[PDB]
C-alpha cells in the first residue's frame, strides 16, 4: 500500500 | 530497525514513510541479494509496476512522479516510454533515451 502523495 | 535488519518488508512503515520517495527509499533499504520475509530488486521492481501500475501513480495527475519510480528501479526503458506519451514531456523523454543510449 505505496502512497501516491509525491514529495512537495 | 527494521531499516538496519532489512526486514518485515510488507510493512510499508506507513506511519512515517507517507510520501512515495520515502516509500522508495524505505524499500531500497529492504532489498536484498541471494527466502521468507525477504524482497530483491527484480521482485520490487516488477511487483511495483505489475501490480501498481500507471493507474495508481498517475491519479494525483502528476507525471514524474511515476517516472521517478521506474527511473530509481533500474526500469528505465518503462519510465521512457511512458514519459514519451505525456505529448507536453515528450522532448524530455527522447533525450533521456538518447543518454542511456
Amino acid at each position: 500500500a505505496p502512497p501516491v502523495r509525491s514529495i512537495y | 530497525y527494521c531499516i538496519i535488519g532489512r526486514c518485515d518488508v510488507t510493512d510499508n512503515q506507513s506511519e512515517v514513510a507517507d510520501k512515495t520517495e520515502d516509500y522508495l527509499w524505505l524499500k531500497l533499504n529492504q532489498v536484498c541479494f541471494d527466502p521468507q520475509d525477504r524482497l530483491t530488486l527484480s521482485q520490487f521492481q516488477k511487483q511495483l509496476l505489475e501490480d501498481y501500475g500507471e493507474s495508481h501513480f498517475t491519479v494525483n495527475q502528476q507525471p514524474f512522479l511515476y517516472f521517478q519510480v521506474l527511473f530509481l528501479t533500474a526500469q528505465f526503458e518503462a519510465a521512457v516510454a511512458f514519459l514519451f506519451r505525456m505529448e507536453r514531456l515528450r522532448c524530455h523523454a527522447v533525450h533521456v533515451a538518447l543518454v542511456l543510449f
